RNA sequence: AAGACCAGGC
């Protein structure tokens, strides 16, 4: 179903899709 | 000092032999006193310590991650399905005589940072050494002999 | 035979359970550490760099060697540097060992345990030997290296013991107990509601009676037997690291005899 | 950084044991704690040595010179 | 060298108020209807359930350190199966000229009442304590 | 150095506080104790 | 930086004898043993087969401080009885139990296969 | 005795909170009063 | 306020304090390095001559 | 994450699905849709401190969200979500934390004031700063001989390489009085 | 340095290792712990300038402090702790223990004491080789609650001739107390003499310890299985007493008492309920740690925590604050975003409900640290504020 | 208030009595009212009372 | 106090 | 060598 909820355990890919894009210093840089 | 405001400096240091110990064998490295809990409140640091006690056993990471839905309970019978008390706590037999001790302990495995600031950077003593010259005083600082 | 007894239980070349009986704990406990401190052994000692490319600095490496467990059968018919009359060191109290490796295999070249040589006489006597248990054939892996990397060193072995350092006791890890059914009351267990549910049995109770509640609390009792296992690293055979911890304590007790004479 | 030969807590080798265990992993398919169970590694002391373990000087021979 | 009481009470009943190993028990006496006994005591060593029939004794005797046994083949004023050592702090008057004097074994405390040992039991720290069946 | 990166300044009892409005955007308890504490604030 | 070396724990220093046996006034027929470069291993052993020989009076042993490996051994007997004797008997029991112990290891083990 | 007293009197100040929750008191109280202040904060009057 | 009421001297010491549970109350373990570093100016006299000259 | 009733299928409902999640464990396991995606569809939305104010945040996505038609006598007790107001989601609360905290062992355990100590430990513990230190010439510098990633870790560390650079060992604790040292 | 005490004279030990090794019962003086604390040493010079340390700075001339005519350096950590433990009537050591104790004692007369039980097993008890320490004439009285000449829970104090008869010793006994055995072993004996006492109190019962052992484990800071409900129930009602009384103020429906706003009495009223509430929620658990709990234990011997550390973490946390209100709203209307506007409960204001053992939800756990921010920020002002005061 | 006071038996008993407390300061006159006790009246405004009273 | 309540 | 600034310690 490409087309649900979204538990917990999830939210974490999100973060991951998060970082491997800003990195932790996207700030200084930007 | 750990990861929980548990900072400490080393008073001295025994060897196996002279260390308390577990039937098992296993004995610790470090040895903190039971003092530093009751006020300082930290109590996740029990936690890291059970937790960290399976995930050693069990091979698997121990998630100790802020908001997520572990417990003690659950962690402790965990401990129990591998061997040792469901709260962590050992038998132990004093180092010097052998006789067990009246007493359990909570013996669990805890990560542990070695934060900067060795004695032998801050050991210092000066009689009548550099003198300042303005003033005519000593100097400032034990890098320059200081007083 | 005689007085304190013996009653080996699954016994193999890495450990060495048993049972002891019939000898008072305080001596019990005596010999458990003097097996895990006091019995002479052999490991690198002095270590003299020639040249390392290595990533790890040289002190680490030697920290390494002196880990490093080497062979120690016939190690007390060799002497401590400290009394032997020779300036430094000699066939007649050391082991030295070479050790030279150059990265060549274009792709990580590996520095194990096993590639030291022997170049002091051995005079015939089991000793200066790169214990090995390793499946493969190379146990103990040094370090690493890359591509022109090289490494030539130069180690001393030499007796002494686990209190003058780690490196030395041949032990590592012991178990005791004794009276698995709290019955002597050494203890007091913590416990939310029932101890003895919350409280793990332990592999021990079944060479001793249980409890049994229509009895009063013996008291007269003493700590008798305890059930152990000795584990060894190598060096020594896990049944000498038992012998050997027997007789050294025994040997101090006897200066102590001597020593006594004397004056 | 490499593997630490001997355990800290106990004193039992474990210098040979990391490409056992490393291997272990890769091939045979098997989780950690079980890997560590056949390689002899029972009291956590030396468990947590191994299981441990992060092998910097891989990341550090990648370098030059 | 003589002895300073002998009395057969009966257990009134045995307390235990948070303690493992030792119970403070109370009991009147066969005799007399004015002697009533407090005793702490080592439930472990001697156990001691309500109703049971203990012959309470005293005195000094059968102070330099204390030797070990040996003494199997020297004096036994042991004929009992409890013997503490103790010593007694107050000598209370409880109304009437009823007495009652406190004794405690180095943590042990105690009490007795009744009278009639006005020549017997003295005011010293010498007492040990004996009891039987 | 991660932190060092991710760190705030602000030139000088109600300040110091630590907000609601600093709710997901500042942590609430990486910041110096004593002298200047809360004048400082991590990402 | 300001540790002793290792090497302390066990070898005598420049003339310094295992032991240095001092009366005792506090009481009579009693004695103060110094044992140097020595430890619990050793002292509790001897502190222990001493309650053992009946005809000692007091038998106590302990650890002045950590630092130092050394520790004093005090004892005290019957009359006319010598307790450097039963510090040697007491001593002597010792081995035996221990040679006994190293032989019934030994023939037991033999009896092994594995 | 003064320096006595100072500091028998200050070093019990050392260990109190600048907090005055949990009238003015302690720690800025006692300040209020070695200055002598012409206007404490809470002045208040009881009366019988 | 700087240098008079309060000056930097000479003949002192500091560490780090660990206490030490077989220590008289009133004691104070120095280490050894210290305690040859400071010293004290003590007047040769017939009653310690005998020892200074072995200190010495 | 934008809440949005958008639910012709039932109530109010994360914009984002259980198929966008797989379709980024996608481009995951590929070592083409990333963070800019996820924003570029309305999925996602960049709140400041002051448009906070106007929108009401949904903490746990799953829990603050379904019906009702008992509970575990361990974990925290938790309020509710007697709301359908809701604007956005909390991507994870363990989010409010910064490099610091984010070390930190189960940080809803302790004394809040002491999380705020180990904040400042830690930037003194020793470990690995860099792997190129081999080549750097720079005044003071340590490294702990041998590392070791904890046994106990935070998801967040898988951000700050933590596992790969411990700033500390797992050491075998005993908590007890002994000698009095 | 704001202490006569903050400077004393020492005897020099020269020892190895790198550190300034100090006694314990002499660490509230300086007011030291081990965590990296650093002590600076002088040396005199003259014959008199360390004449004039030893007769006035010495440490043991020290011992009762004039600031507040009591003692001021009693029986820390361990050494209380246990102390406690070996008094208890339960208390027993045998023959083989009772010497190496008594050798510890180095004044020891040489005189092993009657065993306080011959019958079959002859022992001893703590109180009984505690005192050895105790010298000859120290007479101490005491009486807690329920005491009386026969103390029945083991309270009270009662030492004559130097030898303890009844009671337990703990903070209340020997330490940097009025009536502290330190205090009057001081006044009768003198400086030396008690000095002295330390030591001996000190290593009998530190040598006990390190052979009874002690620890503390999160098993310490369990609540019994139905006790953690009976709680979450006292919370709910306690809720509840708060939602009706939130109705009962959103119909105007409640008098201004005198000299407050109505709205100020409102809060009044959910502050005593929400505290009062919280107050026994700690009680519950409180009587429901046993005379083994350790945490317990380090409280009664008065060696760390109280009470309320309990609670904090086997119950209930508390209820957070600022300024000496509940946690504003910074945000309009509100305490988070994640908030309906005009939230007035303690869900918003910052009651954190849940205990350590159990874990702060985002929301608590924030609070919590906004609480606690303040709470750091005063011990980092008031720090040299109160030092200027002082100068 | 709780005020410890003689009873007529001797004996001090609980015999607790209204009081009112202000919030400002103003004494010379507050003072001189019909229904007060000049005797017992109390401001925290040290200042004041030794304005009014004498530096004593 | 502050983390416990008002009053405390 | 003196000062200034930042950092960090109880
Ligand atoms: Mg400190
Ligand atoms: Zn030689
Ligand atoms: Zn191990």
């Amino acid at each position: 179903d490409e087309s649900a909820p979204i538990t917990a355990e999830d939210s974490w890919a999100v973060i991951s899709a998060f970082f491997r894009e800003k990195g932790l210093v996207s700030q200084q840089l930007d | 000092a750990s990861r929980h405001g548990q900072k400490g400096t080393i008073g001295i240091t025994y060897r196996r032999e002279d260390m308390p110990f577990t039937a098992e064998g296993i004995v610790p490295d470090l040895i903190i006193n039971p003092h530093a809990i009751p006020s300082r409140m930290t109590v996740a640091h029990l936690i890291e310590c059970l937790l960290s006690k399976v995930a050693a056993l069990s091979g698997n990471e121990g998630d100790a991650s802020p908001f997520t839905d572990i417990t003690v309970e659950g962690i402790s019978k965990l401990l129990r399905e591998h061997g040792y008390q469901s709260r962590g706590f050992e038998v132990m037999y004093n180092g010097h005589t052998g006789k067990k001790l009246m007493a359990q302990i909570f013996f669990g495995p805890t990560y542990y940072q070695r934060l900067r600031h060795m004695v032998d950077d801050k050991i210092h003593a000066r009689a009548r050494g550099p003198m300042q010259v303005l003033t005519r005083q000593p100097v400032e600082g034990r890098s320059r002999d200081g007083g | 035979e005689e007085g304190p007894q013996v009653k080996i239980r699954e016994a193999s070349k890495d450990n060495v359970d048993f049972i002891l009986s019939n000898v008072d704990l305080a001596m019990a406990n005596s010999l458990r550490r003097v097996m895990i401190a006091e019995i002479p052994t052999l490991a690198i000692d002095s270590v003299e760099v020639e040249t390392n490319t290595t990533v790890l600095a040289d002190e680490f490496i030697a920290h390494r060697l002196g880990l490093i467990p080497l062979q120690s059968m016939d190690i007390e018919q060799l002497e401590y540097s400290r009394d032997c009359f020779c300036e430094d060191h000699c066939d007649k109290c050391s082991v030295v060992l070479t050790l030279q490796a150059f990265g060549e295999s274009e792709s990580t070249t590996n520095v194990y345990s096993k590639d030291l040589v022997i170049v002091s006489n051995l005079m015939g006597r089991n000793i200066g030997h790169p214990i090995i248990q390793d499946k493969e054939g190379n146990g103990v892996l040094i370090c690493k290296l890359r591509k022109g990397q090289e490494l030539k060193l130069t180690c001393v072995a030499k007796k002494g013991i686990a209190k003058e350092h780690a490196k030395w006791g041949p032990a590592a890890a012991i178990e005791f107990e004794y009276d698995p059914w709290n019955k002597l009351k050494h203890t007091d267990y913590w416990y939310e509601q029932d101890s003895a549910k919350e409280w793990p049995q332990s592999k021990n109770c079944e060479y001793e009676d249980p409890p049994n509640e229509g009895d009063p609390f013996d008291y007269k009792a003493q700590a008798d037997t305890f059930y152990m296992n000795v584990e060894s690293v190598g060096s020594i055979p896990v049944d000498q690291v038992v012998v050997r911890g027997i007789d050294t304590l025994q040997k101090k007790v006897a200066s102590i005899l001597l020593a006594l004479t004397q004056m | 950084m490499i593997v630490p030969v001997r355990c800290f807590s106990c004193g039992k080798v474990v210098g040979d044991k990391w490409e056992s265990y490393l291997n272990l992993l890769q091939e045979d398919e098997l989780d950690e704690g079980t890997a560590l169970s056949r390689l002899g590694l029972k009291r956590y002391c030396c468990r947590r040595m191994i299981l441990t373990h992060v092998d910097l000087i891989e990341k550090f021979l990648r370098y030059n010179p | 060298s003589n002895t300073l009481f002998d009395d057969i009470f009966q257990v009134s009943e045995v307390d235990p108020g948070r303690y493992n190993k030792v119970c403070r028990i109370e009991a009147a006496s066969t005799t007399q209807d004015q002697c009533k006994l407090t005793l702490d005591i080592n439930v472990e060593l001697f156990p001691v359930a309500a109703q049971d029939s203990l012959t309470v004794t005293i005195a000094s005797s059968l102070t330099r350190s204390w030797r070990p046994p040996q003494a199997g083949d020297r004096s036994l004023a042991d004929d009992y199966d409890y013997v503490m050592y103790g010593t007694a702090y107050k000598f209370e008057e409880v109304s009437k000229d009823l007495i009652a004097v406190y004794y405690s074994f180095g943590g042990l405390l105690m009490r007795l009442e009744g009278n009639y040992r006005n020549l017997n039991n003295l005011k010293q720290e010498n007492a040990y304590l004996l009891i039987r069946r | 150095t991660l932190s060092h990166l991710r760190r705030t300044n602000t030139p000088i009892a109600k300040p110091r506080q630590l907000h609601n409005t600093h709710w997901g955007l500042v942590c609430p308890a990486e910041t110096p104790e004593g002298q200047a504490c809360g004048l400082v604030k991590n990402l | 930086m300001n540790a002793p070396d290792r090497f302390e724990l066990f070898l005598l220093g420049e003339g310094e004898s295992k032991l240095k046996i001092d009366p005792d006034t506090k009481a009579p027929n009693a004695v103060v043993i110094t044992f140097e470069k020595e430890d619990h291993t050793l002292g509790n052993l001897i502190r222990a087969e001493l309650l053992n020989d009946r005809k000692v009076l007091f038998a106590a042993y302990k650890v002045e401080h950590p630092f130092f490996a050394r520790f004093k051994l005090r004892i005290q007997t019957t009359e006319g009885y010598d307790p450097k004797d039963a510090l040697k008997n007491a001593c002597n029991s010792i081995i035996n139990k221990l040679g006994a112990l190293k032989t019934n290891f030994e023939t037991e083990w033999n009896l092994q296969t594995l | 005795v003064g320096v006595l007293a100072a500091q028998s009197i200050g070093e019990p100040a050392t260990q109190m909170t600048l907090n005055t929750f949990h009238v003015t008191s302690g720690v800025p109280r006692l300040k209020e009063i070695l200055n002598v202040a012409k206007n404490m904060k809470t002045p208040s009057l009881t009366v019988y | 306020r700087g240098n008079l009421m309060g000056k930097r001297v000479d003949f002192s010491a500091r560490t780090v304090i660990s206490g030490d549970p077989n220590l008289e109350l009133d004691q104070v373990g120095v280490p050894k390095s210290i305690a040859k570093t400071l010293t004290y100016p003590e007047v040769v006299t017939p009653y310690n001559i005998d020892r200074l000259t072995q200190l010495v | 994450f934008i809440v949005e009733d958008d639910e012709s299928l039932g109530h109010k409902e994360l914009k984002v699905r259980k198929g966008h999640i797989a379709k980024l464990m996608a481009t995951e396991y590929q070592d083409e849709y990333t963070w800019s995606s996820l924003l570029n569809e309305g999925l996602v939305e960049y709140i400041d401190a002051e448009e906070e104010e106007s929108i009401l945040i949904a903490m746990q996505p799953e829990d603050l969200e379904p019906a009702e038609a008992d509970v575990d006598p361990a974990k925290r007790i938790r309020v509710s979500h007697h709301a359908t107001t809701f604007t956005h989601c909390e991507i994870h609360p363990s989010m409010i934390l910064g490099v610091a905290a984010s070390i930190i062992p189960f940080p809803d355990h302790n004394q809040s004031p002491r999380n705020t100590y180990q904040s400042a430990m830690g930037k003194q513990a020793m470990g690995v700063f860099l792997t190129n230190y081999n080549v750097r010439m720079d005044t003071m510098a340590n490294i702990l001989y041998y590392p070791q990633k904890p046994l106990g870790t935070t998801r967040a560390m898988e951000y700050l390489k933590f596992r790969e650079l411990p700033a500390g060992q797992n050491a075998i604790v005993a908590i007890a009085c002994y000698s009095g040292y | 340095s704001l202490h006569k005490m903050s400077m004393m004279a020492h005897r020099v030990k020269v020892i190895p290792y790198s550190t300034f090794r100090l006694n314990l019962s002499v660490t509230s003086p300086y007011n030291a712990d081990f965590d990296g604390d650093e002590m600076n040493l002088h040396v005199p010079q003259s014959e008199e300038t360390r004449a004039e340390l030893s007769q006035l700075c010495a440490v043991p001339l020290q011992i009762v402090s004039p600031q507040s005519n009591k003692p001021c350096m009693g029986i820390v950590q361990d050494t209380l702790c246990g102390i406690r433990k070996l008094t208890l009537r339960d208390t027993f050591i045998e023959l083989d223990q009772v010497l190496n104790m008594l050798y510890w004692v180095p004044d020891w007369d040489g005189v092993i004491p009657t065993p306080a039980i011959i019958k079959p097993k002859p022992l001893w008890s703590g109180k009984q080789i505690l005192s050895v320490a105790i010298p000859n004439g120290i007479h101490l009285q005491r009486f807690d609650e329920g005491t009386t000449l026969l103390s029945p829970k083991d309270n009270g104090m009662l030492i004559i001739d130097g030898q303890i008869i009844f009671g337990v010793v703990e903070k209340k006994t020997v330490g940097s107390s009025n009536g502290g055995l330190i205090h009057v072993v001081t006044r009768e004996k003198g400086p030396q003499v008690c000095a002295k006492l330390f030591g001996n109190i000190q290593k009998v019962v530190n040598f006990w310890l390190l052979h009874n052992g002690f620890s503390t484990g999160i098993g310490d800071t369990i609540a019994d299985g139905p006790t953690m409900r009976e709680i979450t129930e006292t919370i709910a009602e306690a809720k509840k007493k708060v939602l009706d009384v939130t109705k009962e103020a959103q119909a105007n429906l409640l008098t201004a008492k005198h000299g407050m706003t109505l709205r100020e009495s409102f809060e009044d009223n959910v502050v005593r309920f929400l505290n009062e509430a919280r107050d026994k929620a700690g009680r519950l658990a409180e009587v429901n740690l046993k005379d083994l709990n350790n945490v317990k234990q380090m409280v009664m011997a008065g060696s760390k925590g109280s009470f309320i550390n309990i609670a904090q973490m086997s119950a209930c946390v508390g209820q957070q604050s600022v300024e000496g209100k509940r946690i504003a709203f910074g945000f309009v209307d509100r305490t988070l975003p994640h908030f309906s506007k005009d939230d007035y409960s303690p869900e918003s204001k910052g009651f954190v409900e849940n205990s350590y053992l159990r874990g702060l939800t985002p929301q608590e756990f924030f609070f919590h640290a906004m609480g606690g921010r303040e709470g750091l920020i005063d011990t980092a002002v008031k720090t040299a504020e109160t030092g200027y005061i002082q100068r | 208030y709780d005020r410890k006071v003689p009873s007529p038996t001797g004996e001090y008993v609980k015999e607790p009595e209204w009081v009112l407390e202000t919030d400002g300061v103003n004494l010379s006159e507050v003072m001189t009212v019909p229904g007060i006790d000049p005797t017992r009246i109390y401001t925290n405004s040290f200042i004041d009372i030794m304005e009014v009273l004498g530096i004593e | 106090n502050p983390i416990w309540g008002i009053g405390c």
